[PDB]
């Protein structure tokens, strides 16, 4: 692809992960500010990590204004540099630093609408994210929000096959995964966004569990313990146990009291137990909750 | 329901159709290969079938690997003593992409019987990535077959397995199958299996989705029916062995039709 390391100037470190360090960087010829994710392959006697193969292969084909753009890949013998579009902040830091009295309802609507666009786009292209949480949603100065971190993403077939069970950060993880179901689909990313929607309203995670069984229990205490009526097949699921306490479902008015009828309607459809009835991103874009979103769709960049 | 992605299957189908054209190997690549032949490639792919079986890999992984190999050999000229190395790195890559639990590089080194070092496998991995520009999310026959299967009324596991079998046979023989798109081979495979097992034909509903007809699918279908008929005689037998297994409903033991009445 276009680039080499000689044309970038490092500005500061901005994060890290498995792969290694991320830097804010400046293209010395064009002026473009980028994020450079370094992957070390020399320490890797397992070759190029699968996480990076998926991240690159899948992001190459996902050009959408609400998906962080992979601009280039610089492939040395020794190292691998992913050049990304730069965005100054994530939703977690925003909600933790500037949203202490709250995120205003206009900005929530806008964010959720944009997130749904990006997600629908992923699902339209055979791609599950499997790691949607505030930390992985980058915001820029223009008010765009974008899906990031495809390290845990996966190309799916139709219908889906059994994929990895260790998927999704626990607080954001769908009941169907927690219950060890053989198959999971696009509804798991919708669950995550449901959790995030609630989080944006309250500035606190909706299901903050410390264990898989605690995560389930917290979910059940909010949405009621699922039975055959609400979720056919539930009581046959591999890690479903008859012993599960049977908590009553509570009114969504109590789950997120500041939310209005439209918001509560959308949220409930995002958090439906049965994955088959859970709303799709594509359908959710038309929900009345969004009737008054004003933001010009962001532009897809080069 | 959601596992068959009702709200996205069309978008995905359409997107795979576009991609299969982008990921297509050069049909004439083998004549321009000075030192390798269709026969060598058949040997290789048959070996990859065995490797897949040995490490209990997904069949998707197999199709992906063959896709990487054919694209690779479309731009890169390879001596016969290195073809296996290309194939090995392809299988590694596909494994890392598609498998929950990919085999280790050492296992890939081991299956080559010390022909190649770990360093050579990893260097070739890098080369293949370079050559394909990390474009690894390739449409496969399987990705089309599984969608077509949703149009069976009702589902037959013998039909589904037989179709898989036929599609896999197609991977072995670059002539003629390099000239057909995954979606077309899958269409032929599906029709042939359905005819073989239930006597029925390529459904109207699949014409409405693919735009394909028995007419449009006829060239491939004639080639595929020959491959099915001559399969017990082929030099390469690993697919037939694999599909005797109960896992795939012993479908390699079914008798091909003598005619298609097309
Ligand atoms: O990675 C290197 O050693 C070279 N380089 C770093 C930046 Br930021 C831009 N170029
Ligand atoms: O033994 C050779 O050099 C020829 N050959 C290589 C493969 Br892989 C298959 N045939
Ligand atoms: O079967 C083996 O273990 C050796 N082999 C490699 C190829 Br290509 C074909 N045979």
């Amino acid at each position: 692809g276009p680039g080499s390391m000689e044309n970038f100037q490092k500005v500061e470190k901005i994060g890290e992960g498995t792969y290694g360090v991320v830097y804010k960087a400046r293209n010395k010829l064009t002026g473009e500010v980028v994020a450079l994710k370094k992957i070390r392959l020399d320490t890797e006697t397992e070759g190029v990590p699968s996480t990076a193969i998926r991240e690159i292969s899948l992001l190459k084909e996902l050009n959408h204004p609400n998906i962080v753009k992979l601009l280039d890949v610089i492939h040395t013998e020794n190292k691998l540099y992913l050049v990304f579009e730069f965005l100054h902040q994530d939703l977690k830091k925003f909600m933790d630093a500037s949203a202490l009295t709250g995120i205003p309802l206009p900005l929530i609507k806008s964010y959720l609408f944009q997130l749904l666009q990006g997600l629908a786009f992923c699902h339209s292209h055979r791609v599950l994210h499997r790691d949607l949480k505030p930390q992985n949603l980058l915001i820029n100065t223009e008010g765009a929000i974008k899906l990031a971190d495809f390290g845990l993403a996966r190309a799916f077939g139709v219908p889906v096959r059994t994929y990895t069970h260790e998927v999704v950060t626990l607080w954001y993880r769908a009941p169907e995964i927690l219950l060890g179901c053989k198959y999971y689909s696009t509804a798991v990313d919708i669950w995550s966004l449901g959790c995030i929607f609630a989080e944006m309203v309250t500035r606190r995670a909706l299901f903050p569990g410390d264990s898989e069984i605690d995560q389930l229990f917290r979910i059940f205490r909010t949405l009621g313990t699922p039975d055959e009526v609400v979720w056919p097949g539930v009581t046959s699921m591999p890690d479903y146990k008859p012993s599960f306490p049977k908590w009553a479902r509570q009114d969504f008015s109590k789950v997120v009291p500041p939310l209005d009828e439209d918001g509560r309607s959308l949220l409930s459809q995002m958090l439906h137990y049965d994955p088959n009835k859970r709303i799709s991103a594509k359908a959710a874009l038309a929900h009345p909750f969004f009737q008054d979103v004003t933001k010009p769709v962001p532009h897809l960049r080069l | 329901g959601v596992n068959e992605v009702p709200d996205y299957h069309e978008d995905i189908h359409t997107y795979l159709r576009e991609m299969e054209v982008k990921c297509k190997p050069k049909v004439g690549y083998m004549k321009k290969q000075p030192d390798i032949t269709n026969s060598m490639r058949a040997i290789l792919v048959d070996w990859l079938v065995e490797v897949g079986e040995e490490y209990k890999l997904q069949n998707e992984t197999l199709h992906l690997a063959v896709n990487y190999i054919d694209r690779f050999l479309s731009s890169m000229s390879v001596l016969r003593g290195k073809l296996q190395l290309v194939g090995t790195a392809a299988m590694l890559l596909a494994s890392k992409f598609e498998e929950i639990y990919p085999p280790e590089v050492a296992e890939f080194v081991y299956i080559t019987d010390d022909t190649y070092t770990k360093k050579q496998v990893l260097r070739m991995e890098h080369l293949v990535l370079k050559v394909l520009a990390f474009d690894l999310a390739a449409p496969t026959i399987n990705q089309f077959l599984t969608q077509y299967f949703l149009h069976q009324q009702p589902a037959n596991c013998k039909v589904e397995s037989l179709a898989m079998f036929l599609g896999e046979l197609s991977l072995i023989d670059a002539d003629p199958y390099l000239k057909y798109l995954p979606s077309v081979i899958a269409a032929a495979a599906f029709h042939l299996a359905l005819y073989t097992v239930t006597g029925q034909s390529w459904p109207e509903s699949l014409v409405q989705k693919t735009g394909y007809t028995l007419e449009t699918l006829k060239p491939c279908l004639l080639d595929l029916h020959q491959t099915y008929l001559r399969a017990p005689q082929h030099a390469q037998q690993s697919i037939r062995e694999k599909y005797k297994n109960s896992k795939y409903h012993g479908v390699s033991l079914l008798n091909p039709p003598e005619t298609l009445n097309v």
